[PDB]
């Protein structure tokens, strides 16, 4: 998976 | 009693916590309202009253990775580690949260500064009984122990640091990160209730009971499925319910 929205709250 | 060390621990996960709290408070007049009266057969207040629940759902998610993000140990493992404890912890965290959230006295959840609801609301909301019964059973539960916002902010900061979650690929530092926690938690504990020293493993038993309840949201999550799903791309995602 790229998981693409739980990674864009990770980075801000 | 508790080391220098401890207290500063202790300090700043309680008002990293409070500060990721107050981020959500800023965005209640933007959640869907609950419909206030309306006809019980309106298919729209329906509507209304399940994407209520899922935008709050989002907002919980938020604070999770925003309160994660300011564990210390938390964003010095690998990127995919920190997806993998992420993923298997948000619906553990978000249990032990909405079991702080409960009333005994009124058997009410209240989510944000004041939407309360009831096993009848959840139901309203789409859920079924057989994750609304566990939901508050584990909530009364929790309530009986009398944990504190430092006893809280532990047990979730050891929630996440837990080594054996799907796809961690380096478990030995997860293991480590979780020691220091676990340990100012049997610290606090012990100065708290210095009588009862069965206090602190009543309390690393409900990451057990975490467990189980986390098998059942997955049969809630797939029960959805099967009934019109709709649940929001953040939480699909994380949970795995399309890839
Ligand atoms: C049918 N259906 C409707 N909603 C769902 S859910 O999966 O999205 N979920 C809804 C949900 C999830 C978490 C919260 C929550 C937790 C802590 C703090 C806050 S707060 C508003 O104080 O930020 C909100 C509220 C609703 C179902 C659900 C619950 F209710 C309760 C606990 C876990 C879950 Cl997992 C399925």
């Amino acid at each position: 998976k790229e998981n693409a929205l739980l990674r864009y709250l990770l980075d801000k | 009693q508790l080391t220098a060390a401890q207290e500063l621990m202790i300090q700043q996960l309680v008002a990293a916590q409070l500060q990721s709290n107050k981020r959500s408070f800023s965005d209640q007049p933007k959640v869907t309202p609950w419909p206030l009266g309306a006809d019980p057969q309106s298919r729209d207040a329906r509507q209304q009253r399940f994407a209520h629940f899922t935008e709050l759902a989002i907002i919980s998610v938020q604070e999770i990775v925003d309160f994660a993000k300011q564990v210390p140990g938390f964003l010095q493992l690998g990127r995919e580690d920190q997806i993998a404890l992420l993923k298997a912890s948000t619906i553990e965290i978000m249990l032990l949260e909405t079991a702080r959230r409960y009333n005994h006295e009124t058997e009410s959840i209240t989510f944000l500064k004041d939407f309360t609801y009831s096993k009848d609301d959840f139901h309203r909301a789409g859920l079924q009984v057989e994750f609304i019964n566990p939901i508050f059973e584990f909530s009364r539960a929790m309530s009986s122990l009398g944990l504190d916002d430092a006893e809280y902010a532990l047990l979730i900061a050891i929630n996440i640091f837990s080594a054996d979650r799907p796809n961690v690929q380096e478990p030995g530092r997860v293991e480590a990160l979780q020691q220091p926690y676990v340990e100012a938690l049997l610290s606090y504990t012990r100065i708290k209730r210095p009588q009862d020293q069965l206090r602190f493993p009543r309390m690393l038993m409900k990451l057990v009971s975490l467990r189980t309840l986390s098998s059942v949201h997955s049969e809630q999550v797939f029960a959805l499925r099967l009934a019109d799903a709709a649940l929001p791309p953040l939480l699909s995602e994380i949970w795995d319910v399309h890839e």
